[PDB]
């Protein structure tokens, strides 16, 4: 099952030698590697318009960490730290407490962007998939302090959108 | 008092201090080495820079997350700096340039200036406001620069009487601006005394309340010749205000509280100058 | 309670070995102090080193002075090399106080620090 | 039984297991403990003073060549009076089977420097002296490699914490970094699951 | 002109030259370990000072053989 | 008028000049180098703005740092950030950089390069796409655009 190169001679014969002679002084190969290069020269390339186009993706992206809730609903979360159980960093900290009309809730919903490793543990632990896993990926901060999401941040963060994410959703709830 | 501002176990690196301090400057020499003393002792700092965002940022680093915060002001209105007092502890100001502008005097700046921040002091109800100034900065002649300075003096004296005019000696350090001028190339009598002894100073009288009220003066531990000074500059080595400053005088007055109130201990001037005279012949003369 | 040592007899090859070691250290601080351009004296420096011996004064036993007999040397190693720079050896230095004396008092004011 | 579980062989066990008694009966000198596991990789514990004997033997031998020498470490365990483990394995090139040498050692007393026989132990037992502290006894090179070289406390061990005691910034006033002591922002909340009712029944020790 | 007194004169300047000392007190059986207060570690760096200012190579064990500085002068007067 | 007018444009004119080419070098230790190299990948290109990595630190305006930054090596990044032009800036890129991040803990490991350096991107991700850096680069450069140095220099 072994199949090993490099062991055949060279050939004694004047013309294989003489061949390797004219390769040797006469600069044959490597003007055949010129012409490898302007064949490939002679393309066009497959570069994107960067600000204009963007890439290829996946529906199973985890980017932005954001929220999202109900139809016509309460908030998603259920605060059973599910997330800050599993979360490789520790990056999760969640603070709860109820709010006296029964339903249950939270204080500080806490997640260091700094410390996420970006599993998607915390999406696939989430019972109510109340944490989701971004589209999109554009943080970019000129701050430290700023990477430092809190609750009402991620609320205001899943305002802007959910079809996006119910999208993926949508896609991606049969395969897992 | 309220919550999050006692002390917390040690200090430095997020470490819950027990100050909040407002430091009017800090771009330069000596404001920077105190926000890293607040950054040592762990502190919050609020500087607001008039300059470009670039030297903030690149003197940003020396704090822990939250240690400190920055904002933007100019030196003619009063809603910016109370905007900036909103809520302060403590508040210290440095001031002071080796050559006027076309929009600043010497004087107005340090009239203009201590006037509205420490009545915006006195307005927000602060305590050990600490204003610097130069040493023999006389009321009287031989210098625009030390009597705008004196005059700065008797009015952070006369509004907010509670507070710390703090003069030092002609100090040195890393980024010393006269040695710099000495090196880069009559009788006066001088002392200067090395940065961290001034900065341990500050942040002992910022630390220690009872220190509203006084005044301090500090005094280089060796007392010799300008003269022997360009000796040794030049033997390891191998404005007109500002030289007519230096060759002035630097005198001594033992009757404002200075070191030992204090109880720090004085450094010495061979091992700094070491320090700085890189890019063994020590003089070491000390006239009384 | 037949244990294998590491070296030695008695204590004498122990004493022998960490007083040449201590006579290598001395006469190898003021080349290693010219060269890693420092700012502090020799006698502070040579003062702090016999410091740090006398701070380990109170082991008896040989095996455990041989051991750090061959730390030293292993620290004698990286400084005779230019492998270590002038972080470590100002580390050794300690001018980041941290300034809390033994009084109960200085221990009152900053709490919990017995 | 017969879907989705793992399966095993005794032809495998029944080699290893009669191989493992005939090296424990041909050196009656060091050997203590063959087990064999149920996965087939042999396992035996030894005693610290035969260990180049024992590697002389395995190098060669012409029954089983096992030029391989593969790993080592002294898994960090306390409770026991001789704390550290020397697990050398060995793998074979003409017979295709693993094999663990586990001698066992204290902190103090010195392992033998297995690199008389392998050229490929050095910088193992160097590896192995920074980190855990297990000294040698005629040795080329002990110096500290995967450390700081102001670093100390050998932090492998279960004596040594999750930080350290050292913290490294930079301040422009004596203009360079230096090492604090620890400032920790975060707990570390040690989530503790060692959750009852014996799971493996037949691993249980006897209580007394 | 490596006398026996210049050497007990070069090891009465190095002496003085050594500073902890209090005072010089040349004594030819001073035995400064146990009758002036001086450690082993002292007293291998007056041993090694020896070795710096005038000469050979001084073992440790050789060191602690001389404790007292006319024993030293005879060593070496001996040595050299 | 006519001064502040002239100043504007000038600044204008030497920002967009510095905000132009940028070409930087690549510090990049970890896997984070592998998305280094991958934004000199050929499909996302670093030519259309001016970007041409080289390591000298000669010409190096800016620097990303990498990679995890230990307690090892940290003061050779302090001693290469030194000899570097009047403007420098640092992109710290990835969670290895941005605090330390998944390593927070664990001896020997720094908590983020803000403990040595001054940081002025921050572009997190494990691994940040090499799109998301870009991207961070380009409000790098509209940072560039936002400096007015010498409208400040003026009006001093
Ligand atoms: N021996 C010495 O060096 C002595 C020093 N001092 C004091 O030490 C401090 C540092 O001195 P040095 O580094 O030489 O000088 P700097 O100009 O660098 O320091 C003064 C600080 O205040 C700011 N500042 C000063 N004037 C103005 C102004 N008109 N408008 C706005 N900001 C102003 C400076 O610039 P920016 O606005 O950009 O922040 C800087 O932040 C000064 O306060 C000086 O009075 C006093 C006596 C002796
Ligand atoms: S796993 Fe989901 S429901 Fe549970 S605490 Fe986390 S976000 Fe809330
Ligand atoms: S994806 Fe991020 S927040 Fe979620 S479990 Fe992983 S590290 Fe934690
Ligand atoms: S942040 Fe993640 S991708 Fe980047 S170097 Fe660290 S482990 Fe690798």
């Amino acid at each position: 099952t072994y199949k090993y190169v490099n062991l055949r001679e060279p050939s004694m014969d004047m013309k294989s030698v003489t061949d390797r002679a004219a390769q040797t002084l006469l600069w044959t190969e490597l003007i055949r590697g010129l012409g490898m290069t302007l064949s490939y020269l002679f393309r066009e390339p497959a570069t994107i318009n960067y600000p204009f186009e963007k890439g290829p993706l996946s529906p199973r992206f985890r980017g932005e960490h954001a929220l999202r809730r109900y139809p016509s609903g309460e908030e998603r979360c259920i605060a059973c730290k599910l997330c800050e159980a599993v979360c490789p960093a520790q990056a999760i900290t969640i603070e709860a407490e109820p709010r006296a009309d029964g339903s249950r809730r939270t204080t500080r919903y806490d997640i260091d962007m700094t410390k996420c490793i970006y599993c998607g543990f915390c999406q696939e632990a989430c019972p109510v998939d109340a944490i989701v896993e971004g589209p999109n990926f554009e943080f970019s901060t000129e701050t430290h302090e700023e990477l430092l999401y809190n609750k009402e941040k991620l609320l205001n963060n899943g305002d802007k959108w959910e079809a996006e994410i119910a999208a993926n959703i949508q896609a991606d709830y049969l395969y897992r | 008092l309220h919550h999050a501002v006692i002390p917390h176990g040690k200090g430095g690196r997020s470490s819950v201090s027990g100050i909040v301090a407002t430091v009017f400057g800090a771009t330069g020499f000596l404001g920077r080495y105190l926000v890293n003393h607040l950054g040592r002792m762990g502190s919050q700092v609020i500087v607001p820079y008039r300059c470009e965002p670039y030297d903030t940022m690149h003197l940003r680093p020396m704090g822990d997350l939250g240690q400190i915060i920055f904002m933007d002001w100019n030196g003619r209105d009063k809603d910016s700096i109370r905007r900036a007092v909103e809520h302060s502890n403590v508040v210290i100001n440095l001031v002071g340039r080796e050559w006027e502008t076309k929009n600043f005097d010497f004087e107005d700046v340090f009239v203009k200036i201590p006037q509205a921040i420490a009545q915006v002091s006195k307005e927000a109800g602060v305590e050990k406001f600490i204003h610097i100034s130069h040493l023999n900065a006389d009321i009287k002649s031989s210098s625009k620069y030390l009597r705008n300075k004196a005059v700065g003096e008797k009015e952070v004296r006369e509004t907010f009487p509670e507070a710390t005019i703090i003069k030092p000696a002609d100090i040195f350090g890393r980024e010393d601006r006269f040695l710099n001028y000495f090196a880069n190339i009559k009788k006066t009598v001088k002392q200067p005394v090395y940065i961290v002894d001034v900065t341990k100073g500050i942040i002992n009288a910022i630390k220690d309340p009872d220190a509203r009220g006084k005044t301090f003066a500090f005094v280089g531990p060796n007392r010799y010749l300008l003269f022997d000074l360009v000796q040794y500059v030049f033997a390891v080595a191998h404005t007109r205000d500002k030289v007519e400053r230096i060759h002035t005088t630097d005198r001594t007055l033992p009757h404002l509280p200075g070191l030992e109130d204090l109880g720090v201990q004085a450094t010495p001037l061979e091992l700094k100058a070491i320090e700085v005279l890189r890019r063994s012949e020590i003089e070491d003369v000390q006239p009384a | 309670t037949s244990v294998k040592p590491i070296f030695s007899r008695d204590m004498n090859e122990a004493k022998r070995r960490v007083r040449e070691l201590y006579r290598a250290w001395y006469r190898e601080v003021p080349n290693t102090v010219h060269l890693f351009q420092l700012d502090i004296s020799v006698k502070q420096g040579r003062d702090k080193v016999r410091e740090m011996f006398k701070k380990n004064a109170h082991v008896t036993d040989p095996r455990v002075v041989d051991l750090l007999v061959i730390k030293g040397k292993m620290e004698l190693e990286e400084t005779i090399n230019v492998w270590k720079q002038r972080t470590h050896v100002m580390r050794f230095f300690h001018e980041t106080e941290a300034p809390r004396p033994k009084d109960f008092l200085s221990k009152f004011y900053v709490g919990h620090d017995p | 039984t017969r879907p989705t579980v793992r399966p095993r062989n005794d032809v495998a066990h029944k080699q290893l297991s009669a191989f493992g008694e005939y090296v424990a009966e041909i050196l009656p000198k060091y050997v203590q403990q063959v087990q064999v596991s149920c996965f087939s990789e042999l396992e035996i514990c030894i005693h610290p003073d035969g260990v180049i004997p024992v590697l002389t033997f395995l190098r060669d031998h012409s029954n089983a060549q096992f030029k391989s020498l593969a790993d080592l470490t002294a898994v960090d365990i306390p409770t026991r009076q001789n704390r550290f483990e020397i697990v050398y394995n060995l793998l074979s090139l003409r017979f295709n089977s693993r094999i663990r040498v586990k001698t066992y050692t204290d902190e103090l007393t010195p392992v033998e420097s297995s690199v008389s026989v392998y050229k490929a132990a050095n910088w193992y037992e160097r590896e192995i002296w920074d980190m855990f502290g297990v000294f040698f006894a005629n040795h080329p090179d002990l110096r500290r490699i995967l450390t700081d070289y102001g670093f100390e406390g050998h932090p492998f061990r279960k004596d040594f914490p999750l930080s350290g005691y050292v913290e490294l910034r930079y301040d422009d006033e004596v203009k360079r970094v230096v090492a604090e002591p620890v400032e920790l922002a975060q707990e570390f909340r040690k989530f503790d699951l060692n959750s009852p009712w014996e799971a493996f029944p037949a691993y249980r020790q006897p209580p007394e | 002109p490596l006398t026996l007194e210049g050497i007990k004169d070069r090891v009465l300047y190095v002496l003085k030259l050594y500073d902890k000392i209090d005072p010089e007190k040349l004594s030819v059986n001073s035995h400064f370990m146990k009758d002036l207060g001086l450690d082993s570690l002292d007293q291998v760096e007056i041993i090694m000072a020896m070795e710096d200012e005038f000469g050979f190579e001084i073992p440790d064990i050789d060191a602690e053989k001389l404790m007292c500085p006319q024993e030293i002068v005879d060593y070496i007067a001996d040595k050299k | 008028s006519r001064g502040e007018y002239v100043v504007a444009k000038l600044d204008d004119l030497i920002n967009w000049a510095r905000r132009s080419s940028l070409w930087p070098m690549t510090f990049g230790l970890a896997c984070c180098a592998v998305e280094m190299m991958h934004m000199a990948a050929p499909r996302y290109d670093m030519d259309r703005f001016g970007v041409v990595f080289r390591a000298s630190p000669r010409q190096s305006d800016v620097m990303i740092v990498a990679g995890t930054l230990t307690n090892k090596m940290a003061p050779a990044l302090r001693k290469v950030y030194d000899q570097m032009p009047e403007p420098r800036y640092v992109v710290s890129m990835g969670s290895c950089a941005n605090g330390g991040g998944y390593y927070h803990y664990s001896y020997s490991v720094v908590r983020g390069c803000d403990r040595i350096v001054p940081v002025d991107i921050y572009v997190p991700g494990c691994p940040p796409t090499a799109e998301a850096l870009l991207y961070g680069i380009l409000q790098l450069q509209k940072k560039i655009k936002r400096e007015k140095r010498l409208r400040i220099w003026y009006r001093r």
